[PDB]
C-alpha cells in the first residue's frame, strides 16, 4: 500500500535455514548455533507473513 | 654412595613434569567436546586439531619422562 490511489505489487523473500546458516556474511554474528538459526528462521516467517497482511 | 642416591630424587623430581601434560590433554579434548557439540558439522577438522593439540603436549611430557631417565641411566 502507498496511497488511497494507487497500490503496487510486491514479492518478499523468504530465507530457509540452510541459506542463512551458510552466508558468511553472519560469521560476525555471536552465540549463533544452528537451533537458535531455526527458531529466528521460524519466527520471522510469522512476521513477513503478518506485515504481509497488514499491506 | 650418595652419587647413586641423588640420581633416585632427581629422577623423581624431573617426572613430575608430566603433570602438566595431564592438564593439557584434558584441556585439549574438554575443548573437543565442547566445540564439537556448537558446531557438530566440523568433526573432521576439530578431531584434526585435537590430535595436533595431544601431540604437542603430550611431546613436552615426554621430555621430562626423557630427562627422568637421561639422569636415571645415562648420567
Amino acid at each position: 500500500f502507498r496511497s488511497v490511489i494507487s497500490y503496487k505489487t510486491e514479492e518478499k523473500p523468504i530465507f530457509s535455514l540452510n541459506t542463512v546458516a551458510s552466508a558468511d556474511s553472519m560469521s560476525i554474528y555471536d552465540d549463533i548455533d544452528a537451533d537458535v538459526l531455526q527458531n529466528y528462521q521460524e519466527y520471522n516467517l510469522a512476521n513477513i507473513i503478518y506485515y504481509s497482511l497488514k499491506e | 654412595d650418595i652419587d647413586t642416591a641423588a640420581k633416585f630424587i632427581g629422577a623423581g623430581a624431573a617426572t613430575v613434569g608430566v603433570a602438566g601434560s595431564g592438564a593439557g590433554i584434558g584441556t585439549v579434548f574438554g575443548s573437543l567436546i565442547i566445540g564439537y557439540a556448537r558446531n557438530p558439522s566440523l568433526k573432521q577438522q576439530l578431531f584434526s586439531y585435537a590430535i595436533l593439540g595431544f601431540a604437542l603436549s603430550e611431546a613436552m611430557g615426554l621430555f621430562c619422562l626423557m630427562v627422568a631417565f637421561l639422569i636415571l641411566f645415562a648420567m
